[PDB]
């Protein structure tokens, strides 16, 4: 979930692992961690009234 | 002599165990060898008829009764003197 | 913690999947180079036809200059790996970097 | 890393320049103190 | 073309390791600092009384 | 005394001495060591093109890690404490000779048998006789007897000094209100010069020592002809 | 607004700029005092005057490249900078805190200078022992002004790791384990419970010889019962922590700059690593007796701190062995960051082991106050903690400018300076063996040659130190900005673009729980 | 004529455990280098000094120089 | 809201690279002149 | 080609031999001919000309393995320039020995040298290496 077009993801590919995978997301296809592959999607929405 | 690692802020098995394998066990073995290296048959004392001491107002309930229970002839005197 | 004809299988595996993308073809090379070894040929083959299922070309030669290179100073690598490869190769029309001329500073 | 090119591109001569009063910033006060050190020892 | 490197490389390479060579040489031998190198085989010892 | 470029320690005038030049030698044998087995590995590391990027695994090799340094450091211990503890040794001193630390000089009592007080300045660069070593020579000289066990009590009557004798590896601090226990043994006679090795104010260098050994029988008349 | 910015921030980066420019200062400073003192030295007899004059420039020197320099720009600077960003916070726990630990440091600077102004100044050393520290020998307000710099100077350290710590602990995702943070970020949290725990015994010491000089106390006076060495000791108990201090981020950014230079994706051992500096924290508590193996205390004691001292090697071995891993099989990138990362892991451990020689009790009796303890401690902070520091600025300089330097001229720089300590401190090893005392304006005439070389090197290394001044210039004068960064994966410092905006991590990152 | 199949595996591998040998060698013998040309130099060098040194001849000679100022 | 971007984020301005020379002068070589003009001031008294 | 800051947050394309298929291709835009070839390499990859594969190489990727693994000659630059600065180095020396530093002391003169060195012979100064062991006291000179 999201306010805007984009948010950065961090992915713990394997439990315990020393290294978070970070990039960015952006609304459109699902994506997937270059690491493991795992896959992520945007969902905006808002937080008006 | 203080203490500073600063908060392991995870999983507490996890804490536990870094703490059990990198510090416990670690000073245990430095410990060890710190004995494994003072340890020997360091020289028995000369022996003194000091009445405050081999006290036997009754005899003990084993061996001849005369003779402490971890008794070691080495170094353990009985009132009379060492033994052998 | 598996033998080595696992390993070149369980790859060459990954690299028949018909409906690979590439995001699945970029991802296994740049996995692949990371390793201790240049790959069987039997896996460059899997790969280079990974590519014309994607039509992608440029990418079959960029594999090419990556075998040579994961091989460093161990000459007799590359050219033995380029014949193993040669039907492969004239099957598909992938000329290889020494020909479109991109070993040339 | 990868950059653009320079927006004010600072030629050589502008980089001798720079240099040559950096060097000069640093170079010429402390000389005039080590210069007169003579002087303030006679007091 | 060709790079700052390649055009001016041995030019600063040559000019340098020579204005190096000359003015640390001749600050050495040439302007009286006193570098009170061991005396052995080379002061003859005199009488001191 | 030091002599130019000089690049390692002053020859061993005491037996304590000597016993440091040759541990000295051992430490330093295993510093040439490691220093050159890390510039080395570092160098092997940057000269091949072959490459490993992908994740791997500590536990094995980081014991070679440990388990060797840890046997190299008992090796060097080993000897250092033993080296320390005959420092101390229940020895069986023939003269006590006090030593007082000042701004800027240093004062001497033999007080064994008689009252024996003097002070003890440096020789002004203007004032050296000709062979005379700059920032070393002192007025008074500290005459002992050679060959025998003496003891050396340290104290100041004013900030902290360090009692210094390269040669004979002896270093102890002045401390005011305290009264510090060192060992002097001389294997030759000589001339034999130190240091303050402690910052004691404007002329803390300015303030070396300067030991004269000589027999005993040419020092129980310095002694009677200083009173 | 630019007094709304600069002078009543609360912007974790704001104040790193702050800290980077004021450190950027002090080393001015510091690199001037350290001139003067090889001007004296560089031949023989008297340049400035008596040892009274030089050394409140030698005292001077130590305060500024320590307290102002290293740990101002080291901690304040990079912490600041890098922290928050490492783990996707928006900036830290406390940041009005944040300022006052900034803003306490001119002053605290000032309180210096004006010491060195007031009087004769205080050349006491750095330790600042009675009784020359006190109110006899060093009568006037000189001592005074000194024990204050520190006083605030402490308050700066101790409020800033109350910030550091409850920012690392307290604000990373939730999903973050301690064991998913970077090694900088460790790093830093064991810095400051050093900091922590080690400058309050520190003020204490100083405030007792406050109230020895101007309150009629007599904790160092004999004359009262005192005794001089109790001085010695909370000194030291904060003195040996105070080093661990200045090299454990240096161990950080060494960490990162070798791995991001050798194209891994993330360093070998990384809980090896995490132990090695929680051990080298630990047991830099326990060891402050070997500063005073000539002080006259029992054999038995000063063989512990002599064993104990040498502890410190093994864990220290597993960080060297670890960066030399995180070596092998990298695609090595030749840039002036890893040139500086490289000479660092083999200068420090030079004076690693030049320091191992200074455990044994035994040679610390002939090397104690000698120049050969100048040599060691010059390879560790001039040849170590100085590389870390220019390796780190060389590397990170476009994320906070948004600017490239130019890497030949920033290979020059690191060309001109490795030549330069080196010269000055390979020498003063030979000295110190030769038995030339420390803090001496003058030497006996066997000692020119190497005191002449010496010297030779601190002329070189200030060439180093004005070309830095107009290479930091040239990149602001040519404005070439950033595009794209590698390793960005591994490296979320880089994610918010060169230089990220005043607000960061406005949205979260998203860390789920598998 | 066919090229024959070299070795294509662990190649940074092999290059390691080669040369991990001969830094050991190159470290260990810069031991033994040490041993010899310092070390049995100095034990060698003060055990040849005192064996046949006579501290009152030591002083005489000194004493003549006039170096001493208990004993003229 | 503060500019944000390249040149926008230091409590100085790079707008004029010739200004800034003499900005880094000063700065700098204030810093450099200090113990200089410190130690004068010292021998100058007494 | 033209990259922009703006877009730090999109995948950019990289030359890396640890990386060899970057995220995106060099080329995005395609002109009338370029998208053209594009189609020709959806049939037979033999009815290409080498011409027409070199531009198709060129649009994926923007240098060649051997481009992005050239050496320089840097180090020339670096080398040249860091000896001019040392050298520089030397007239700032010169000019604190013709201006600044006073005259040594007299124990530096030919004549002392010679006498306090004797004189230092004379107490047998380091005995059993440093000194007065590389002196001959028979024949009367530095030993050879
Ligand atoms: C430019 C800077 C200046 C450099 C200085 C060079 C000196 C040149 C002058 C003439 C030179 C003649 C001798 C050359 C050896 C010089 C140093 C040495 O080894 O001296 C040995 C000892 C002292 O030992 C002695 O007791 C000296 C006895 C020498 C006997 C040999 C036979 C006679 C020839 C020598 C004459 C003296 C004999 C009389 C004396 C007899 C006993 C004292 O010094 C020490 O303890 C120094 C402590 C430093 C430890 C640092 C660790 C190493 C860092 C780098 C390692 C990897 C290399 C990369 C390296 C890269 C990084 C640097
Ligand atoms: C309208 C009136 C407003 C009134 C308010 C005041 C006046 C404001 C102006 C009017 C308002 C309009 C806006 C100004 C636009 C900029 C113009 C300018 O260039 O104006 C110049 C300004 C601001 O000056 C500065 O900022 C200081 C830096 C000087 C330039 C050198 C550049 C450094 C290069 C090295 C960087 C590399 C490392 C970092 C690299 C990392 C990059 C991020 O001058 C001053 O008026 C000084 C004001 C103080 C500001 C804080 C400085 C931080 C102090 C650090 C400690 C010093 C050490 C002593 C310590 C104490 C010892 C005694
Ligand atoms: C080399 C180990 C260093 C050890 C030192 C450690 C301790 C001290 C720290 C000391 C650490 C510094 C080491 C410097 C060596 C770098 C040379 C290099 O590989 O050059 C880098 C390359 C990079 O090449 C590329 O564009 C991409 C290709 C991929 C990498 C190439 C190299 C990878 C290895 C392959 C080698 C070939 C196989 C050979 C096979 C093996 C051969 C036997 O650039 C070029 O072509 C040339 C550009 C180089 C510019 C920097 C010069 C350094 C000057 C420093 C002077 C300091 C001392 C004072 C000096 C001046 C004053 C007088
Ligand atoms: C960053 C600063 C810094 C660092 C990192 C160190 C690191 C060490 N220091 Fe030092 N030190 C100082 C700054 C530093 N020091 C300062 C300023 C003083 C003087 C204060 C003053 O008096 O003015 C001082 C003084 C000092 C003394 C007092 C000397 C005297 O006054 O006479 C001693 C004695 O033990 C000592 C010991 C050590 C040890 C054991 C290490 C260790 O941490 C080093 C350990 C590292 C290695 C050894 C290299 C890596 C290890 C390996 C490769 C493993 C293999 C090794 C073996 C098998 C031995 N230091
Ligand atoms: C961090 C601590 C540090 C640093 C860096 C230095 C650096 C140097 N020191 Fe100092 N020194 C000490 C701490 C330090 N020193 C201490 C603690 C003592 C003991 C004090 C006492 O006795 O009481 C001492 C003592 C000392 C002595 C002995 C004094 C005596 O006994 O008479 C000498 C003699 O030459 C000396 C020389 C030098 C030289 C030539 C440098 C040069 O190597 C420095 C060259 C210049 C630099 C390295 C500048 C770096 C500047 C920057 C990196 C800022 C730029 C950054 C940004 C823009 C972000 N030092
Ligand atoms: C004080 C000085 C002492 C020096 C210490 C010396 C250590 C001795 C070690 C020597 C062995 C060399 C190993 C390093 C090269 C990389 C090895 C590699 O690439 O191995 C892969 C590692 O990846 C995996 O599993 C993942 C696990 C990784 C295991 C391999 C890495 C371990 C060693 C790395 C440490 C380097 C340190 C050197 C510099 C200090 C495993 O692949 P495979 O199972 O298919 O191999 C099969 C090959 N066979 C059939 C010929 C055996
Ligand atoms: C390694 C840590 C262990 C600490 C526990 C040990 C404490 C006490 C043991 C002493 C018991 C013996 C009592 C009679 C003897 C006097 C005390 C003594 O032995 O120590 C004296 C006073 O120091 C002192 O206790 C100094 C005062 C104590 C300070 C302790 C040091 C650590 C402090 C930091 C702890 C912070 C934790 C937070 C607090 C809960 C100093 O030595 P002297 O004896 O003057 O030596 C005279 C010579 O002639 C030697 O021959
Ligand atoms: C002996 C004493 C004399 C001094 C010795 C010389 C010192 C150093 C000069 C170094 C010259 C440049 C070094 C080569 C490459 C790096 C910098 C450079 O040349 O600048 C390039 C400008 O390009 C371009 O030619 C565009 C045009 C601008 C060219 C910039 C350089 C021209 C001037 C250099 C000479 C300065 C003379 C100094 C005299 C005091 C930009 O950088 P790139 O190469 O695109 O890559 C860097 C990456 O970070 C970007 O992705
Ligand atoms: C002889 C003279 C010598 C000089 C001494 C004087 C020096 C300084 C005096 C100035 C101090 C008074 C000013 C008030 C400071 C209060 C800071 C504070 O209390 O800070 C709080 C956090 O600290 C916390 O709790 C935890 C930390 C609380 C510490 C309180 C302040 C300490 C000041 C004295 C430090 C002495 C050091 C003690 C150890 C030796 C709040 O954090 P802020 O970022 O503010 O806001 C964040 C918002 O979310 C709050 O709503
Ligand atoms: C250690 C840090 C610095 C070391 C290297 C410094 C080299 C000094 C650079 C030149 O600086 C000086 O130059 C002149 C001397 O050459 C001095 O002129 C002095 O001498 C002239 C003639 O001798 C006079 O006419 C001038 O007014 C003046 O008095 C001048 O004032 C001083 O700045
Ligand atoms: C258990 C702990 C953390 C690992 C993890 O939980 O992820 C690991 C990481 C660092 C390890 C230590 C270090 O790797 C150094 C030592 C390595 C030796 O082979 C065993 C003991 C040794 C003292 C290790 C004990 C234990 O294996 C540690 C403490
Ligand atoms: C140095 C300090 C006293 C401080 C002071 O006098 O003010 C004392 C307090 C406790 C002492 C330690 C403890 O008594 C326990 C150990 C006892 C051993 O005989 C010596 C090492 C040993 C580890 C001690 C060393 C040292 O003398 C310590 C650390
Ligand atoms: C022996 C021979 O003719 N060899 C070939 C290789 O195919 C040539 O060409
Ligand atoms: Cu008395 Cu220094
Ligand atoms: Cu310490
Ligand atoms: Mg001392
Ligand atoms: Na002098
Ligand atoms: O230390
Ligand atoms: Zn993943």
């Amino acid at each position: 979930p999201s306010i805007t077009n984009k948010r950065i993801v961090g992915c713990i590919c394997e439990e315990d692992n020393s290294t978070v995978i970070w990039f960015w997301l952006h609304k459109g296809e699902a994506q997937r961690c270059p690491s493991c592959g795992t896959h992520y999607k945007l969902v905006p929405h808002q937080l008006a009234h | 002599a203080s203490a500073a690692k600063g908060d392991h802020g995870g999983t507490g098995a996890r804490t536990w165990r870094f703490l059990t394998f990198g510090l416990a066990l670690p000073s245990v073995a430095l410990c060890t060898l710190n004995s494994w290296l003072h340890s020997g048959h360091r020289e028995r004392p000369a022996f003194i008829p000091y009445h405050h001491l081999r006290i036997r107002t009754k005899p003990f309930s084993w061996g001849d009764g005369n003779h402490t229970f971890f008794h070691n002839p080495r170094v353990n005197p009985l009132p009379t003197g060492y033994e052998k | 913690h598996e033998t080595d004809e696992e390993f070149d299988a369980r790859w060459v595996t990954y690299f028949n999947k018909p409906d690979i993308d590439a995001w699945e073809l970029r991802k296994g090379m740049n996995t692949l180079v990371g390793y201790d070894l240049v790959p069987e040929p039997k896996i460059i083959d899997a790969a280079l036809r990974a590519c014309r299922r994607l039509n992608d070309f440029a990418s079959a030669v960029r594999i090419l200059e990556v075998v040579k290179d994961k091989a460093g100073p161990h000459k007799e690598i590359y050219p033995y790996v380029i014949q193993e490869l040669r039907p492969t190769l004239n099957e598909l029309g992938i000329s290889t970097p020494e020909e479109l001329g991109l070993d040339k500073v | 890393i990868t950059a653009k090119p320079a927006k004010t591109p600072t030629s050589p001569k502008e980089q001798a320049i720079g240099l040559s009063v950096t060097f000069l910033s640093f170079l010429l006060p402390a000389g005039w103190v080590l210069y007169h050190l003579d002087n303030y020892k006679k007091s | 073309a060709p790079d700052f490197h390649d055009k001016y490389g041995n030019a600063v390479l040559a000019s340098g390791a020579t204005f190096c060579v000359a003015v640390w040489v001749y600050m050495a031998t040439q302007i009286g600092i006193e570098w009170n190198p061991s005396p052995v085989g080379r002061v003859t010892p005199k009488e001191w009384r | 005394m030091a002599y130019p470029m000089q690049l390692g320690f002053q020859d061993a005038t005491s037996p304590i001495m000597e016993e440091l030049l040759h541990f000295h030698d051992h430490t330093l044998m295993i510093v040439f060591l490691i220093s050159s087995l890390v510039l080395y590995i570092i160098s092997l590391m940057l000269t091949t093109k072959l490459t490993h990027t992908s994740t791997m695994d500590a536990q094995e090799v980081e014991t070679i890690w440990t388990i060797l340094p840890a046997i190299i450091l008992i090796l060097i211990a080993l000897p250092s404490l033993r080296i320390l503890y005959m420092m101390d040794e229940i020895n069986n001193p023939s003269l006590t000779v006090k030593t007082m630390g000042h701004q800027w000089y240093w004062s001497y009592e033999y007080t064994d048998y008689e009252d024996l007080s003097f002070d003890s300045y440096m020789i002004p660069t203007s004032e050296l006789k000709p062979g005379e070593l700059r920032l070393l020579e002192v007025d008074n000289r500290v005459v002992l007897p050679m060959e025998m066990t003496i003891r050396m009590l340290v104290s100041s009557e004013d900030v902290l000094h360090s009692w210094a004798v390269p040669s004979l590896g002896l270093k102890t601090d002045a401390i005011p209100g305290r009264l510090n226990q060192t060992t002097l043994m001389s294997s030759r006679p000589g001339l034999y010069y130190g240091q303050c090795s402690e910052i004691c104010g404007s002329n803390h260098s300015f303030m070396p020592i300067v030991l004269e050994l000589v027999p005993l029988k040419y020092f129980e008349k310095w002694s009677a002809s200083m009173l | 607004m630019f007094i709304n910015r600069w002078l009543f921030s609360t912007n974790h980066k704001d104040i790193g700029t702050l800290y980077l420019l004021f450190g950027a200062w002090a080393g001015m400073v510091g690199t001037a005092l350290s001139l003067l003192i090889r001007a004296e030295l560089g031949q023989p007899g008297t340049l400035l005057g008596d040892d009274q004059i030089y050394n409140v420039v030698v005292t001077a020197h130590a305060f500024v490249m320590i307290f102002f320099m290293v740990m101002p720009i080291m901690i304040g600077g990079f912490g600041n900078w890098l922290v928050p960003l490492m783990i996707g916070a928006p900036d830290m726990a406390f940041p009005r805190m944040n300022n006052m630990s900034f803003w306490l440091l001119p002053p605290s600077f000032l309180l210096l200078l004006a010491s060195s102004m007031v009087e004769a100044g205080a050349g006491t050393g750095w330790t600042v022992y009675p009784p020359l520290a006190g109110n006899l020998a060093h009568a006037g307000a000189s001592v005074d002004l000194t024990i204050f710099s520190l006083h605030l100077a402490g308050v700066s350290s101790i409020l800033g790791a109350i910030n550091f710590i409850t920012t690392i602990i307290n604000m990373k995702p939730p999903a973050m384990s301690q064991y998913q943070t970077p090694l900088f970020v460790w790093s830093v949290m064991i810095t400051a419970v050093l900091l922590l725990l080690s400058l309050p015994v520190l003020a204490a010491g100083i405030t007792m010889l406050l109230t020895d000089r101007n309150l009629n106390t007599t904790f160092f006076d004999p004359a009262g019962g005192g005794d001089p060495i109790l001085y010695q000791h909370l000194f030291w108990f904060f003195g040996h922590p105070e080093v661990y201090i200045l090299i454990l981020p240096g161990f950080g950014m060494i960490s990162h700059i070798v791995t991001y230079y050798s194209g891994k994706k993330e360093p070998f051992g990384y809980m090896g690593m995490v132990w090695a500096m929680m051990s080298i924290g630990f047991l830099g508590f326990i060891v402050w007796a070997h500063h005073m193996f000539t002080v006259g205390m029992d054999v038995d004691t000063r063989a512990y701190f002599t064993s104990a001292t040498m502890i410190i090697a093994i864990p220290t071995g597993v960080k060297v062995f670890s960066w030399l891993a995180t070596l092998h099989g990298g695609n090595i990138k030749w840039s002036p960051a890893m040139m500086w990362a490289l000479g660092f892991i083999f200068l420090f451990t030079v004076g690693g082991l030049t320091g191992i020689v200074l455990a044994n009790s035994s040679l610390d009796i002939v090397l104690h106050d000698t120049y050969y303890v100048v040599a060691h401690f010059h390879y560790v902070l001039s040849m170590g903690a100085v590389f870390a520091i220019m390796g780190g600025f060389v590397h990170w300089f476009p994320l906070f400018s948004g600017y490239t330097l130019n890497d030949t001229w920033a290979k020059i720089h690191f060309a001109i300076m490795f030549v330069g300590v080196n010269m000055t401190f390979f020498p003063q090893h030979f000295l110190g063996l030769s038995g030339m005392p420390r803090r001496y304006s003058d030497y006996p005439d066997a000692y020119t040659m190497w005191n002449t070389i010496s010297s030779m090197g601190s002329f070189i290394s200030l060439t180093a130190v004005m070309l830095m001044v107009f290479i930091i210039w040239e990149a602001f004068a040519s404005k070439r900005e950033v595009l794209t960064v590698d390793l960005t994966t591994t490296n979320l410092e880089w994610l918010n673009g060169c230089p990220p905006p005043y607000h960061t991590f406005e949205e979260p990152t998203y860390v789920n729980l598998k | 004529t066919a090229l024959a199949k070299p070795q294509m595996r662990g190649l940074l591998a092999r290059r390691l455990r080669f040369h991990i040998v001969g830094a050991f060698m190159v470290s260990l013998g810069f031991a033994t280098f040490y041993k010899f040309a310092v070390a049995e130099k100095r034990k060698k060098a003060y055990a040849d000094f005192y064996r046949n040194y006579d501290s009152m001849k030591d002083f005489e000679e000194m004493r003549k120089a006039g170096i001493f100022q208990s004993a003229k | 809201h503060y500019e944000e971007g390249p040149g926008k984020n230091i409590p100085f301005s790079v707008e004029n690279k010739w200004r800034l020379l003499a900005m880094m002068t000063l700065f700098f070589g204030s810093g450099f002149a200090a113990p200089f003009f410190i130690v004068r001031h010292q021998l100058l008294k007494k | 080609s033209v990259v922009k800051s703006e877009d730090y947050a999109l995948p950019s394309y990289v030359d890396r031999r640890d990386y060899p298929l970057p995220d995106v291709a060099h080329v995005k835009n395609l002109s009338a001919s370029q998208k053209a070839l594009k189609e020709k390499e959806k049939a037979s990859w033999s009815s290409l000309s080498i011409d027409e594969k070199v531009e198709l190489y060129r649009l994926k990727f923007k240098e060649s393995f051997a481009e992005m693994n050239r050496s320089t000659n840097e180090w020339k630059t670096v080398v040249g320039a860091a000896m001019f600065f040392i050298g520089f180095t030397a007239l700032l020396l010169i000019w604190e020995k013709h201006y600044v530093y006073g005259p040594i002391p007299h124990t530096f003169e030919e004549e002392w040298v010679a006498k306090q060195t004797k004189r230092m012979l004379d107490m047998k100064v380091a005995p059993i290496q440093g000194f007065s062991a590389k002196w001959d006291y028979d024949k009367n000179e530095w030993k050879k």
